[PDB]
């Protein structure tokens, strides 16, 4: 019954304000400290600050002092984290947790993505091969995540590696998918990467030849 | 005053 | 002035059915004026929220199996797992347990196996990408272990920096290896000014660095 439930995923642009929430149920919300933790995509955990919802006594980590406001509406057992003006670098997963007690409870996280990019489907380019060979597809310049890749409509799975997307300086994502195959099968076997980007209704089949 | 500090130094439990 | 929290190693290979240990250090003693030492450990599995395992150096949280234990005093702290199980593959973090609640950097646990050298491949940009004004050159490092690997791009013997991005797969569930892609991005105008494009790979399984290269247009 004891739980912390956070508000849903946020898709926002730089310059907007944002206030996200964390509702605690099953215990006396006013009597336990609540903390906020930031996790940038791929990085470690960082403490942002804590609040005692009973009287809203707030203590910020020096690294986040002045950048955010932590507050609480105890009548509805809710704590908040707020930004006056978002930046792209605020893109991260944000957790709430009970701090300082003998019991440990965390929220499920709120994913915040801050970008001024517009929805865009990928260009798909071959990674051509020239006793094992490698080939692939480069899926470039798309927004937002995700894109899915399969090979030969799902019939080719052995030896396939599809890399996590990277965020380019342009604000668009890119990724590659590769497969290793017997070099003797080149020319006699057909290799097609099937790419899908649902946010732009993009479907591409790319035949990759030597 | 003391309850606030009690709640911060790993002395208070929660029971569902 | 500010306390600094470190962990060792940054990546820990483990084997299911065997013990494991992670270390944490603080730059100054973590003993509080009230005589207690406030040092916590946390586990975070892929795609899940963190969960605390240990508080006050050695007290185990409810529901945490007794194979987990914490130890240490002053500035030196350890988390031990007496017999690793599959669900224990995760990132582990120590944290100063009082304000400002400084986290350690995290130790990433993965599955141990014998050293395996990468197979290296290089891909020139496609003619279809070039007609759009950009050139992406890709270097693939396939099926290696451990994770640590260095990729150096060279363009007519000039070492490149700042114009590539790397992506690494999660550890493969089959052969417990990693793969990695490095993508060098140049303008079409810059790409056509040079001839020899090379990727040089250094890894514990390679007795000498491996270079793969192509000549533009050939």
């Amino acid at each position: 019954e004891v739980q912390l439930v956070q508000s849903g995923a946020e898709v926002k642009k730089p310059g907007e304000s944002l206030k996200i929430s964390c509702k605690g149920s099953g215990y006396k919300f006013s009597d336990y400290w609540i903390g906020w933790v930031r996790q940038m995509p791929g990085k470690g955990l960082e403490s942002m600050g804590i609040i005692y919802p009973g009287d809203s006594d707030t203590r910020y980590s020096p690294s986040f002092q002045g950048q955010v406001t932590i507050s609480a509406d105890k009548s509805i057992n809710t704590a908040y984290l707020q930004w006056n003006t978002l930046k792209a670098s605020d893109t991260a997963m944000y957790y709430c947790a009970i701090v300082g007690a003998k019991a440990d409870y965390w929220g499920q996280g709120t994913l915040v993505t801050v970008s001024s990019a517009s929805t865009k489907g990928p260009s798909v380019f071959p990674l051509a091969p020239s006793g094992t060979a490698a080939l692939g597809c480069l899926v470039k310049d798309y927004f937002p995540e995700p894109v899915t890749v399969s090979w030969n409509s799902g019939a080719l799975t052995s030896g396939v590696h599809t890399f996590p997307a990277v965020l380019q300086s342009s604000g668009l994502y890119s990724l590659s998918s590769v497969v290793t195959v017997p070099s003797s099968s080149l020319g006699t076997q057909t290799y097609i990467c099937n790419v899908n980007h649902k946010p732009s209704n993009t479907k591409v089949d790319k035949r990759v030849e030597p | 005053k003391k309850q606030k500090v009690h709640a911060l130094f790993y002395k208070l439990d929660i029971v569902p | 002035d500010d306390i600094v929290m470190t962990q060792s190693p940054l990546s820990l290979p483990v084997t299911l059915g065997q013990p494991a240990s992670i270390s944490c250090r603080s730059s100054q003693s973590l003993v509080h004026s009230d005589g207690n030492t406030y040092l916590n450990w946390y586990q975070q599995r892929p795609g899940q929220s963190p969960r605390r395992l240990i508080y006050k150096v050695s007290d185990r949280d409810s529901g945490v199996p007794d194979r987990f234990s914490g130890s240490g005093s002053g500035t030196d702290f350890t988390l031990e797992i007496s017999r690793v199980e599959a669900e224990d593959v995760a990132v582990y973090y120590c944290m100063q347990g009082t304000h400002p609640f400084t986290f350690g950097p995290g130790t990433k646990v993965d599955i141990n196996r014998t050293v395996a050298a990468p197979s290296v491949f290089i891909f020139p940009p496609s003619d279809e990408q070039l007609k759009s004004g950009t050139a992406s050159v890709v270097c693939l490092l396939n099926n290696f272990y451990p994770r640590e690997a260095k990729v150096q791009w060279k363009v007519d013997n000039a070492l490149q920096s700042g114009n590539s991005q790397e992506s690494v797969t999660e550890q493969d569930s089959k052969d417990s290896t990693y793969s990695l892609s490095s993508t060098l991005t140049l303008s079409k105008a810059d790409y056509e000014k040079h001839k020899v494009y090379a990727c040089e790979v250094t890894h514990q399984g390679l007795s000498s660095p491996v270079t793969k290269s192509f000549n533009r247009g050939e």
